[PDB]
């Protein structure tokens, strides 16, 4: 591929959980970009959560200028990775937006591939926020640390409703519309959510 | 998946001919229909829906349709579309009871020939949208 030896090194050490190969790659290193990907292939922090490794994940952290950190917080809540998702949360970018709570969707002009996946799509669907995909896995613990950063499921509106946002979504892909309806459902029907979510359950 | 569906016609017809290893040959074309009904089920949008539904007019359908693909035609990603295509240009009855949509065929069994005679000026009238569509043509 378009790959070069020194960012491939760097990839294959962050993949196989290699800590002081990744360290002496990000530091004092101007090349090997922190989010260098493949064409066809995932970036390294994506590597480095998929097979656990908090302190890679979280040196890779380290870095203020780096993407993909929302598919890499969808993929650790579709697992019980609850560090590393605790580490993902701890990064100023979810601290200091509004990115946690709201799909990526609709999130902003999503300008920057913060939910993107490999090359094109996204790793669910781009109606399934982070507490969705809890609900979805039934992840207690996560579900309750994504409810204590102010992230909820909000209720879809009516099936008959006719306000500006529901026609608008109406008017065009109906059927992504029914499907993030169905989802929306899902999470909030998951025992997981029912229970931490509201009093009385 | 248009291989798939061809090759599921190919071993049904094998399987008919043979008689002998008849369960082989349609385990196989049980197997090519799962792979369509699974392909068509990882849809998330409507423009993947539409791009199964036909390629570059529901041809899919109809080709699958013509092969007893039963549950391709069945699946929810597909009769999603269907509705949305047998209720055009009047949205407001799909949402009515069974009770409303006697009353329509009633309606327009008692005004068949009002209706039939004014289908001239209908092509240049908004009515004649509402006459033309998948679902008042079954209800005429
Ligand atoms: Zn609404």
């Amino acid at each position: 591929t378009s790959l070069t030896a020194e960012e491939e090194r760097f990839l294959d050490a962050a993949e196989y959980g290699n800590i002081p190969v990744v360290r002496k790659m990000l530091e004092e290193s101007k090349t090997l970009n922190v989010n260098c990907v493949d064409y066809m292939g995932q970036n390294a922090l994506q590597l480095a959560v998929g097979n656990e490794h908090l302190e890679v994940t979280e040196l890779l952290l380290k870095k203020e200028n780096l993407a993909r950190i929302g598919d890499a917080l969808l993929l650790a809540i579709s697992k019980g990775y609850v560090r590393i998702v605790e580490a993902i949360l701890n990064h100023p970018g979810f601290a200091a937006s509004k990115r946690l709570t709201l799909s990526p969707c609709e999130q902003e002009l999503q300008d920057d591939d913060f939910y993107a996946y490999d090359e094109d799509g996204t790793r669910f669907s781009p109606d399934i926020t982070p507490i969705i995909l809890a609900a979805h896995c039934q992840k207690y613990e996560v579900v309750h640390m994504l409810l204590m950063k102010g992230a909820r499921i909000e209720r879809p509106h009516d099936y008959f409703c006719k306000c500006g946002d529901c026609m608008e979504k109406q008017r065009h892909d109906s059927f992504s519309h029914s499907r993030s309806r169905i989802n929306a459902y899902k999470g909030l029907a998951s025992p997981a959510y029912l229970s931490l979510s509201s009093e009385d359950p | 998946v248009l291989t798939a569906l061809e090759l599921s016609n190919e071993l049904a017809k094998l399987a008919n001919i043979e008689k002998e290893f008849k369960n082989d040959y349609r385990k196989l074309s049980m197997q090519c229909k799962d792979f369509v009904v699974g392909v068509l089920d990882l849809c998330r949008d409507s423009e993947e829906v539409e791009a199964i539904l036909n390629g570059d007019s529901l041809s899919r359908v109809k080709l699958a349709i013509k092969y007893e693909v039963k549950k391709f035609v069945a699946h929810p990603n597909c009769q999603q579309q269907l509705l949305t295509i047998w209720y055009e240009n009047l949205s407001g009855l799909r949402e009515q009871t069974i009770a409303i949509k006697c009353l329509v065929v009633l309606v327009v069994a008692l005004g068949l020939p009002f209706l039939a005679i004014g289908y001239w000026i209908a092509p240049c009238s908004r009515l004649g949208k509402i006459l033309r569509s998948p679902f008042m043509k079954f209800v005429a």
